[PDB]
């Protein structure tokens, strides 16, 4: 069941066509050092502007 | 939207912005480049 | 001798594949031509010495072949 | 008929003397010459 | 040498080299062929 | 603790890594005659 | 509730204006 | 696939070719190979963390701010309903597009 | 340019032109830009 | 972020917000497509600015403070473009241009 084109109707269920991706093979996660990161840039802008 | 133009030695990256979007863009464009001139932010080596 | 053939460090799993080969002329160095856009030389193990080399074991009159 | 057809190359070329035809091959030893150019190309 | 004592950072390209010569990835994608061809090729 | 960049990052063991210390790595991208 | 507290911080620091201005600030509650 | 796509483009920016068709392929071909180029880029900018350390980061904070308090500059604030000068604003932008 | 405008490569400017570029490539990290020398020219002016 | 937060110290938060956030777009190529993380967005009508004010953070960066203080000259009365006000401030560096 391809995303683009079919010759005929042949309509698929929206179930079926969901099921064909590999979204969840996927992952999403965001490192660590976002955290460290975002703090460093929040903690001095409070000190310079104090 | 993203396209590239040819110019057979480079392509330049055309980005193609929502209309309203673009009118609220242009404005804040021509607002921060008014104060920032009146406001000597840019300091005369940045060109052009 | 069963040997398994290892991709060059760009290729997938999947990659693995041998489609030509060919003894040169004396016979001691066999030319692979993979599956994997590279070239391998096969060469035997110099020192020899079948005491310390030995082949794939060999069992005897385990049954017929079916044919 | 056709062009590509017509008589050309109409001469066989044969290896010559010096070009390695089979009796020098036959007469040659492939093995220490081998052996050696491996050797050659190791010591670089 | 109070020429370049003001500045903040200083050698940030200490340990850095031309390119893997003998690399040959198996991956067009992937090889230093690629990267510099999409380098040159848009800007 | 030192960060990767990204046209600094490989994704492959090299040749050595994978073959051996005992197989000469041939690259021949360009031609000799 | 930590979740409120994160909350708390986070619409304080919404509405912490520029460095250069200078002006007054809140020290935030640990939890 | 990739190689013809290289061997057509060197070709296209040499000017050996004329052909309408092959210099859209072409693009195409280079449109996509750098869409890829670059999701993956954004990818490994998200799994490997932010390229620009905490120390450089609070670095360039500290010299931006330290310049811009020299030269006294008064931060943009946000139009206020009674500006003088929206309208001339809107017109010339309007007029960009 | 005709040779005889173009730089003549004596080793000492050679040297002082790379060394000014090793210096001001020191000066930016790496993390936000970098400066490459295939599109880097330091013209020097000198007695040779 | 690191734009966002030096876009704050420029201008108001809810300006300085939002050209953090339009520069973080979906872009979109026929069936291709992925989220802009971390690069810069050139399409926008005001990158211009946002480029021309990040990279005036490069200028201090490889000038440094004081060098800079010295060819700009003082913010009530600056220098001309390739002037210095003396020949000693000239002259006190190995940077002219």
């Amino acid at each position: 069941i391809s995303n683009w084109k079919n010759p005929k109707g042949y309509t698929i269920p929206l179930d079926k066509r969901l099921a064909a991706d590999g979204r969840g093979l996927n992952d999403v996660e965001i490192n660590d050092g976002f955290a460290k990161f975002s703090e460093a840039l929040y903690t001095v802008e409070r000190q310079a502007r104090e | 939207g993203i396209e590239f133009m040819d110019m057979y030695s480079h392509l330049i990256p055309v980005y193609s912005v929502d209309p309203m979007e673009k009118i609220c863009d242009a404005y804040l464009d021509q607002y921060l480049w008014f104060e920032a001139d009146r406001r000597h932010l840019f300091p005369s080596w940045v060109k052009p | 001798q069963e040997l398994q053939s290892v991709v060059q460090p760009g290729s997938l799993d999947s990659e693995a594949g041998i489609f030509a080969s060919s003894f040169d002329k004396t016979g001691l160095r066999l030319i692979t031509c993979e599956a994997d856009k590279s070239v391998k030389i096969y060469k035997q193990v110099d020192n020899a010495t079948p005491e310390t080399h030995p082949n794939l074991p060999w069992t005897p009159s385990n049954l017929r072949r079916r044919y | 008929t056709s062009s590509r057809a017509l008589p050309a190359h109409l001469k066989l070329k044969y290896r010559q003397e010096s070009q390695g035809t089979e009796e020098e091959v036959r007469k040659q030893d492939l093995r220490e010459a081998l052996l050696r150019a491996e050797a050659a190309h190791f010591a670089t | 040498r109070r020429w370049d004592e003001d500045v903040v950072f200083r050698n940030t390209h200490k340990g850095v080299d031309d390119t893997p010569r003998p690399g040959f990835v198996n991956d067009m994608l992937r090889s230093e062929f690629h990267k510099k061809f999409l380098a040159r090729f848009v800007d | 603790n030192a960060v990767v960049l990204h046209e600094d990052k490989q994704y492959y063991p090299s040749a050595e890594e994978v073959y051996g210390s005992n197989v000469d790595i041939m690259v021949q991208e360009q031609d000799t005659q | 509730d930590s979740v409120t507290i994160e909350v708390r911080n986070q619409l304080m620091r919404n509405r912490e204006q520029s460095s250069l201005l200078g002006q007054e600030s809140i020290p935030l509650q640990p939890g | 696939w990739t190689s013809v796509a290289h061997f057509n483009r060197e070709r296209i920016r040499r000017g050996a070719t004329v052909d309408k068709t092959v210099a859209k392929k072409n693009l195409g071909r280079l449109t996509r190979l750098w869409l890829k180029a670059e999701q993956e880029r954004q990818h490994n900018y998200l799994k490997d963390g932010p390229y620009v350390t905490a120390d450089e980061a609070v670095a360039i904070y500290t010299t931006f701010v330290h310049w811009l308090e020299s030269r006294r500059f008064q931060p943009i604030p946000f139009p206020p309903l009674s500006y003088k000068h929206d309208t001339k604003l809107l017109v010339l932008a309007l007029e960009r597009l | 340019w005709p040779r005889d405008a173009r730089m003549r490569l004596m080793k000492h400017d050679v040297n002082l032109g790379r060394a000014v570029f090793w210096e001001i490539r020191n000066r930016l990290p790496r993390s936000l830009t970098t400066l490459e020398w295939e599109d880097t020219f330091p013209s020097v002016y000198s007695k040779d | 972020t690191l734009l966002n937060r030096l876009m704050s110290l420029l201008m108001d938060t809810n300006l300085a917000s939002y050209a953090s956030a339009k520069n973080n777009v979906v872009l979109s190529y026929k069936d291709m497509s992925h989220t802009n993380s971390y690069g810069l967005v050139r399409g926008l009508q005001f990158s211009s600015f946002i480029w021309q004010f990040y990279g005036l953070v490069l200028d201090l960066l490889i000038l440094g403070l004081q060098r800079a203080t010295e060819i700009a000259g003082p913010a009530d009365a600056p220098n001309d473009f390739l002037h210095f006000k003396d020949q000693a401030t000239e002259t006190s560096h190995p940077i002219r241009l």
